């Protein structure tokens, strides 16, 4: 996937950790809008914003 | 990996080279830049002579808060003792700016309302006196051979792109005469 | 007829190197033809067999004849050329990867497994190249220099849509924008007018 | 005159809308009347074929005197206007009304509800070819449509002696209503603009006036989409004889009928005027339209 | 090499008879074909079949393409001279065999018919009939560099 | 005076300038590197140039055409220092009202004539005196001729000039005639005209095309009731890069082949196998130049013999229309159309002057009444489509030519529909070897489906009557453009393409013949 | 030291490294310190960051000095990834060149990012011609290098080759000798010579030294 995180950074930004929003800039790159990016970071203490990031068989 | 030319810059990019040509102007005021070389200066008193680089005095143009003043070696009278010279010169080159041929393109454009009636007089004299620079160029080049080309005088827009012509012909005539050794 | 293949396969090349002239860039190369590369395999291995078996029975039959080695010196040059063919091809093959690879990226299916394993592996080291700088590069892209510093760019099928500010994206809307954001949405096709 | 510049003295009448119904030139009468304008003006007939541009100079500088030396014959004496003309030099000046026209016509060539909607995208998608077009130096794409404006108002005037001929009009008292159920050539009726034209190209035309009684006129056509019939109002054109504030009648009355059962009405015409229905159901609302009259 | 010319260069049968008994011919099941037989091959592995020994293996004939009356005719009128059906790869061939013969006067004679050749092909190139049609391909290559320099030139020139 | 109009066209090309570009000293600057010698004028443009120039153009074309000559080549000279041998260029533009003006028109060429020549420049001498003196000419359409005086007083009189013909300078000279167009106006025979021809012009059109030229219609004496025969002199003929782009994007689709069966015949339904080999003739197969003392045959030839009412005669005919050059002929018995020419008469000379396959030659033929045909010349036909090899050996010449044509048949056989009733031959009652001579043999038959009825009743009516067929334009815009456009990218596939087989496929062929060959050994001995 | 200089030496080493047909020393001295200079200048944003806070003018500098920003960030982008695919094509001979001990090792002065790309490169390069070609590796073509004959992996360090020069110098205020100007050569021939006004194209080789040297522009 392709992405550009200075772009996104001060997305991100509207205080906020860099480790934090680095973590979830780096997760979240897997995922990727048209782009939707926006709609699913507005989304989301530390604990809670960490957490709220994340978001065999027979044929 | 551009690929283009890779020899040859393009013409776009010569025209970036040519960017960082200062020129004089007449700002419209009565700043200070951190970036990299203009360092320069206080606010200017209008209708005043300052030199600025090339790109800044396009944009300040492009808002009109400048007066171009007209680069005083283009006058038609001097290209029309240039086109003299040349007719009695068969193999010198003389004078030019160098890069004058992307500046006349671009002081046309906007610049054109400053000078004193160019239009349909020295855009003439330059077209003419640059195609019998051309030529002349192509009569000292039938002379062309190892180890010496005549460089002389020529706006760097031309050599650039008569350069994959010479330089990969003289490498043939080099690698041929040397090798029969 | 004999290194034939060889001049077949040379020649596929220097065709595709004229078919991507111009031409416009829409450059997906034919197929990998593997059989042809079978058939080289096939020569090769009778060709050094048969070598190897004389160079054991020089021993006993040939008896290390003067004009015995001169097949071996033959076969050998002609191992280089048929090898030569193939490096060559593979390395324009791989070269025009390498430039679709750099282009569109940005910010097939018919072709031979290897290929995408080098591929997958070679933009992946771009990749690192990119996070080492950290200048930024932005090395792959913006080929052009820029001015002035605004342009007017028309949608090119994009609804849509968001950097520093969302826009919304309307698809058969023209704008009148800063170059910054449409380098990255021309990257994607969506922007036509420049 | 329409279409001056680029095309022949001949065609310019012949395609005339302000000359159509005072020399009545879809019969046959009026074609000898044009002819013998031609005969006061002494043009030969392949004279008048040629292009403006190579004919003779004298007759370039005698055309307004022989203009005014015959044209009045007919009636025709207030024409002659001081309407501006742009200099652009070299490639010729042109006439802002040629170039409206021109444009417009651009505008309107040279480009279950999904399709309809398609259409409108399409539509759209063809206006921005014309905000591209309004610039003087990208020439190439302007002639097109300079051509193409040729090209419509051939079949105007076609399909316009095929309706005069079968005389569809209803003389009612209260408004003249029409309907074009069938016909050749009924793709180029989509467009709104097509028909406000070709309405004001019959309005003229069947009344001149040509006293008494100036009336509305009633059209519709149809191809596909169950009976879309777009219907879009038509008003009477004076012949200089704004004399009264009149202006429009029709938003009050179609606030009236939609208010009714309005079943698969549709006002999704941005433009008042103009509005989808079906057949089954344009006949009573046709009914209900001459009464209650609202006028 | 790598460069497609190199391995098209080299593809070019040449014929020249070998000095001696060759068993295992390549190309007929004699075995062995008597010395001198006049056979075509290719310039990669003639190139130095005779450079091993100190007698040379191959006796390299002299090339039908280089023939005196080719050579001359090349020496009278170069512009109508058509190189394409001949061999058609002529500089970057003759400068090969040219190499492993080291003969210096025809050297210094095509040296003045490239000269010729390429100042009419810049005479062209600015912007036919026949005569585009015969020339080498490393003349053709250059000839598409140039021709987009200027087209491009002009192009620069407005938008 | 004589030289203000020279200046008015050196001021024309040197000081015109639209908006940020000079365009016609381009032109000429482009055209002499390419040695051209030559240049092109828009009229238009010369008309959107000045009023008072376009009408001194108007009126008098003869005196007027010496300026452009001088003013080409005085420009001409400053780019010829840029650039010896250089002559003066030639401009190439494009009843009792037309005698001698500027007026363009249009027709078909008829015949021309063999490259002849008149002079430009020439030097005279006096026998006695040796004075010698030299004119250069450019009108050679009667106003000059050589003084019979010394010159040197200005007695040797009469004419002592003898005209050297070892330092002249001369040009070229084409005369082609033209004939009526076959659609309007010939209710009659065919009328015709006499051309002639300039410098840069020659040996450019071989006949058959449809062309416009543009002329002065002039008057001439040559062979006391002042009968003079009117000729046109042609000042710019037209004919009949980006395009190899939308060829390449054509020709690698997989839909091509049906998409060109939507293209040949969209005002005939049905009959698809006909309207798939119409698309594999129209393309020509390969050409071999082999060690052997034969050359082998590339073009093919189509049949069409079935039921009457077929409209096999509409196809044929857009044939016709479909390729460059093709000759279409509609039987045995014509009002004009021949078919080896034997001339034998002015100054008692045998010539050679032409007739159908030589039209064709490398294209299609069109044979209509394929059995109403006589055995007159028909050996000619026999052969002109196997071998390519036409013999003449008559009271006037002896030579052995071309012919590189390709046939296209439709017959009808005796009684209609009734003939497959019978024993299925019976059909030709000549043989069979003509029928073996050609390639594709196809029957017509006529079986009724209602719903094919039907489809092809409502097909017609629609072809007929309210243009619904007609929906072509949303075609073009999605399939076919034009025919023009097929015309075109035949001219570019025929000669670049070098086809040849694939040595894998040559098995299938080789194992095929076979199975044919015993089908037909089951339906021979067995019966 | 001065950043109108550092950016004059960076358009001129930028159309050195372009016309030079071979590697040449990486500047990590001076590369090093304007990255940092345009990333504290880069950074430098937080006065247009902080513009917007101020709401309950000319911005022309502004975009000026973030035009210039990418614009020289264009200028570099250029430069590295033409020194990257030079050594793409020079790969094999510069490893080559790294094994021989003299003269001057690819290491940091001649040549970090680079190396990187440069090593990694060829390691999956050598992967995809191995896996590849390779399998089908006979015994002495096992080596992927000069045999000898015809060759390979030694091209291409031909410094003979014509390239256009331009005679600039500093003045003194050395090798002038006169009348006109400087200076003094090919093997075979003898000197032409030079002037610094005209620009004489001949050997990539005789002139290397002055290169190096700084003595003739490109
Ligand atoms: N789809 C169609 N099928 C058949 N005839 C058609 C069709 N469309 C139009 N026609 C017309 O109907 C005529 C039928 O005659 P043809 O089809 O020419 O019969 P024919 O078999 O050619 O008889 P010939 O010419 O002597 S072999 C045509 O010539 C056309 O004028």
């Amino acid at each position: 996937v392709k992405i550009q995180p200075p772009l996104l950074r001060p997305l991100a930004y509207r205080s906020i950790k860099s480790d934090g929003l680095s973590a979830l800039a780096e997760f979240v790159g897997t995922n990727i809008g048209a782009p939707a990016t926006i709609k699913f970071l507005e989304q989301f203490d530390q604990s809670g914003v960490k957490e709220v990031i994340q978001e065999f068989k027979v044929i | 990996l551009p690929a283009h030319l890779q020899q040859t810059f393009s013409p776009e990019e010569i025209q970036f080279i040519v960017e960082n040509e200062p020129i004089k102007i007449f700002p419209r005021i009565t700043w200070q830049l951190i970036t990299t070389d203009d360092k320069a200066l206080n606010n200017m008193v209008a209708m005043r002579s300052t030199e600025v680089v090339l790109w800044i005095a396009l944009l300040l143009k492009q808002q009109s808060k400048c007066s171009i003043v007209a680069p005083q070696w283009l006058t038609t009278k001097e290209l029309d003792r240039k086109i003299q010279y040349e007719k009695t010169h068969p193999d010198r080159f003389s004078e030019l700016p160098w890069n004058w041929l992307v500046l006349a393109r671009i002081l046309f454009n906007k610049a054109k309302d400053d000078f004193h009636d160019p239009i349909h007089e020295l855009r003439g004299k330059i077209q003419d006196l640059r195609e019998i620079r051309q030529i002349k160029v192509l009569k000292g080049l039938k002379y062309l051979n190892e180890s010496h080309l005549q460089l002389d005088n020529l706006s760097l827009l031309e050599i650039n792109e008569l350069r994959p012509f010479i330089t990969e012909i003289m490498d043939k005539l080099r690698e041929i005469h040397t090798a029969s050794l | 007829m004999y290194g034939d293949l060889g001049n077949k396969l040379v020649l596929e090349a220097k065709r595709t190197k004229q078919l991507y002239a111009r031409s416009n860039q829409d450059v997906n190369l034919p197929m990998y033809h593997e059989d042809i590369i079978r058939n080289i395999l096939k020569e090769v291995s009778n060709l050094r067999k048969n070598t190897e078996y004389l160079k054991e029975q020089q021993q006993l039959g040939m008896l290390d004849d003067k004009v015995a080695k001169c097949q071996y010196f033959v076969t050998l040059l002609c191992m280089e050329r048929n090898k030569r063919c193939l490096l060559a091809y593979q390395r324009l093959r791989t070269d025009i990867l390498d430039s679709m690879a750099w282009n569109n990226n940005g910010l097939t299916n018919n072709l031979s497994h290897q290929e995408q394993e080098y591929l997958k592996e070679y933009c992946d080291l771009i990749t690192d190249l990119k996070s080492g700088d950290l200048v930024d590069i932005d090395l792959s892209g913006s080929l052009v220099p820029p001015s002035d510093v605004f342009i007017d760019v028309r949608v090119l099928k994009d609804a849509g849509e968001t950097e520093y500010g969302v826009f919304n994206l309307i698809k058969d809307s023209q704008f009148f924008v800063r170059q910054s954001d449409v380098e990255r949405l021309i990257q994607q096709g969506y922007l036509q007018k420049i | 005159l329409f279409l001056l510049r680029h095309s022949s003295l001949y065609d310019s009448f012949y395609y005339s809308n302000y000359v159509n119904a005072k020399l009545s030139l879809w019969n046959e009468n009026g074609k000898k009347r044009l002819h013998k304008m031609f005969a006061r003006m002494g043009i030969p007939l392949s004279t008048a074929q040629e292009t403006w541009l190579y004919m003779d100079h004298s007759i370039k500088r005698e055309l307004g005197i022989i203009f005014d030396k015959n044209l009045d014959r007919y009636g025709l004496q207030d024409i002659i206007r001081d309407g501006f003309v742009r200099t652009l030099g070299y490639r010729g000046s042109i006439s802002a009304s040629e170039f409206v026209e021109a444009l417009t016509a651009l505008l309107e060539v040279g480009n279950s509800a999904q399709k309809l909607t398609n259409l409108r995208k399409r539509w759209v998608s063809n206006f921005w070819l014309s905000w591209d077009a309004l610039d003087d130096r990208k020439v190439e794409l302007l002639n097109r449509g300079i051509q193409l404006a040729q090209d419509l108002q051939r079949a105007i005037f076609n399909t316009g002696v095929a309706i005069l001929e079968k005389k569809l009009i209803k003389h009612l008292r209260i408004y003249r209503l029409c309907v074009l159920q069938d016909g050749p050539d009924l793709d180029l009726y989509r467009n709104p603009l097509t028909l406000l034209r070709l309405g004001n190209w019959l309005i003229e035309c069947c009344a001149e006036s040509e006293d008494k009684q100036l009336l509305p006129m009633v059209l519709a056509s149809i191809d596909e989409n169950t009976d879309t019939y777009l219907v879009a109002g038509l008003t009477p054109r004076y012949p200089r004889g704004t004399k009264k504030p009149i202006l429009n009648n029709f938003s009050m009355a179609f606030q009236q009928i939609t208010a009714e059962t309005d079943a698969k009405v549709r006002i999704d015409n941005f433009e008042s005027s103009i509005i989808e229905i079906r057949r089954e159901d344009l006949s009573p609302f046709l009914e209900k339209l001459t009464l209650s009259g609202l006028l | 090499y790598y460069d497609i010319d190199d391995v098209l260069a080299d593809g070019t049968e040449f014929p020249c008879k070998f000095q001696y008994d060759i068993p295992g011919l390549g190309y007929n099941p004699g075995r062995p074909i008597t010395k001198n037989t006049k056979l075509s091959l290719p310039l990669w592995l003639a190139r130095i079949l005779a450079i091993v020994g100190p007698v040379p293996f191959v006796e390299l004939l002299p090339p039908d393409m280089f023939s005196t009356k080719v050579m001359n005719a090349i020496k009278t009128d170069p512009v109508a001279l058509d190189l394409h059906s001949i061999n058609s790869h002529f500089f970057s061939l003759a400068i090969k065999w040219i190499m492993l013969f080291s003969e210096k006067e025809l050297a210094n004679v095509v040296s003045e018919l490239l000269l010729q050749r390429a100042q009419e092909l810049n005479h062209h190139a600015s912007s036919t009939s026949t005569f585009l049609l015969k020339l080498e391909e490393m003349e053709k290559e250059i000839y598409k560099k140039s021709h987009e320099s200027y087209k491009d030139t002009k192009r620069w020139m407005f938008k | 005076d004589n030289t203000e109009i020279i200046k008015s066209f050196k001021n024309f090309i040197l000081e015109f300038r639209l908006d940020s570009q000079f365009i016609y000293r381009d032109q000429l600057r482009n055209n002499i590197l390419v040695k051209n010698y030559s240049l092109t004028v828009n009229m238009e443009h010369l008309i959107g140039y000045n009023e008072d120039i376009y009408k001194k153009l108007s009126d008098e074309p003869s005196d007027i055409i010496p300026l452009f000559e001088t003013a080409i080549t005085q420009v001409a000279k400053r780019i010829s220092i840029l650039s010896n041998s250089l002559p003066t260029f030639q401009l190439i533009l494009n009843d009792s009202e037309h005698v001698s003006k500027i007026v363009r028109l249009s027709g078909i060429i008829i015949s021309t004539s063999v490259l002849s020549s008149r002079a430009t420049y020439l030097s005279i001498m006096c026998r006695n005196c040796r004075h010698t003196t030299s004119i250069t000419i450019n009108n050679f359409n009667n106003t000059v001729s050589l003084p019979r005086s010394c010159l040197s007083t200005i007695n040797c009189g009469p004419d002592p000039y003898i005209i050297i013909h070892e330092s002249s300078k001369f040009i070229d000279q084409q005369f082609l005639k033209l004939q009526e167009i076959p659609e309007l106006v010939p209710v009659e025979m065919p009328r015709n005209l006499t051309m002639t021809c300039d410098r840069y012009l020659t040996n450019k059109v071989i006949p058959g095309t449809r062309v416009t030229i543009v002329g002065i219609y002039s008057i001439y004496n040559s062979k006391g009731v002042a009968i003079r025969t009117p000729y046109i002199k042609i000042l710019g003929i037209q004919s009949d890069e980006e395009e190899e782009e939308e060829f390449l994007q054509l020709s690698r689709n997989p839909k091509l082949y049906e998409i060109l069966t939507n293209s040949i015949a969209p005002s005939i339904f049905g009959n698809e196998d006909i309207k798939k080999a119409i698309v594999c003739l129209l393309m020509g197969g390969s050409k071999k130049i082999l060690p052997d003392g034969m050359r082998l045959r590339g073009d093919i030839n189509v049949l069409l013999l079935g039921d009457p009412g077929t409209a096999k005669s509409q196809l044929l005919k857009f044939v016709e229309k479909v390729s460059p050059i093709a000759v279409y002929t509609s039987g045995k018995g014509s009002s004009a159309a021949g078919l080896a020419s034997v001339q034998r008469p002015m100054t008692r000379e045998f010539y050679l002057e032409g007739g159908a396959m030589v039209l064709a030659d490398g294209g299609v033929v069109c044979i209509d009444e394929f059995d109403k045909m006589r055995d007159e010349d028909r050996v000619a036909i026999h052969e002109a489509m196997e071998q390519q090899t036409i013999s003449i050996a008559k009271a006037g010449i002896t030579t052995v030519l071309n012919s590189r044509t390709s046939v296209l048949a439709a017959a009808n056989p005796i009684y209609g529909r009734y003939d497959d009733l019978k024993s299925p031959g019976d059909n030709i009652d000549f043989q069979t070897t003509i029928l073996s001579r050609f390639d594709m043999i196809f029957i017509v038959k006529d079986d009724h489906n209602e719903e094919r009825d039907i489809s092809i009743a409502n097909h017609v009516i629609n072809i007929h009557t309210g243009n619904a067929n007609a929906q072509n334009q949303q075609e073009e815009n999605g399939s076919e453009i034009s025919i023009e456009k097929m015309k075109r990218y035949i001219t570019y596939c025929r000669l670049k393409c070098a086809p040849r087989l694939s040595p894998q496929a040559a098995e299938k062929l080789s194992s095929n013949f076979v199975t044919i060959r015993k089908q037909l050994l089951i339906n021979e001995l067995e019966s | 030291v001065s950043p109108q200089q550092d950016f004059s030496d960076l358009m001129k080493s930028w159309k050195n490294e372009r016309c030079s047909p071979e590697l040449l020393p990486y500047p990590h001295q001076l590369m090093k310190r304007l990255l940092n200079r345009i990333s504290m200048q880069s950074q430098l944003e937080n006065i247009s960051m902080g513009f917007l806070d101020m709401q309950n003018e000319s911005k022309l500098p502004l975009l000026c000095m973030e035009t210039e920003l990418e614009r020289l960030k264009f200028v570099i982008r250029s430069y590295i990834r033409c020194r990257l695919s030079k050594i793409d094509k020079f790969s094999l001979y510069l490893r080559q060149l790294n094994e021989d001990e003299n003269s001057l090792i690819s290491l940091t002065d001649l040549l970090k990012d680079e190396i990187k790309y440069h090593d990694t490169h060829s390691l999956i390069w050598l992967k995809l011609v191995n896996d590849s070609i390779l399998k089908y590796m006979p015994e002495e073509l096992q080596a992927i290098n000069d045999t000898e004959g015809s060759v390979n992996m030694i091209d291409e360090p031909d410094w003979n080759k014509f390239v256009f020069i331009h005679v600039n110098g500093p003045p003194d205020g050395e090798n002038e000798f006169g009348k006109p100007c400087y200076t003094v050569i090919p093997d075979l021939k003898e000197e032409v010579e030079l002037t610094i006004g005209s620009i004489y194209v001949m050997r990539y080789e005789v002139i290397r030294d002055l290169l190096r040297d700084d003595k003739v522009a490109l």
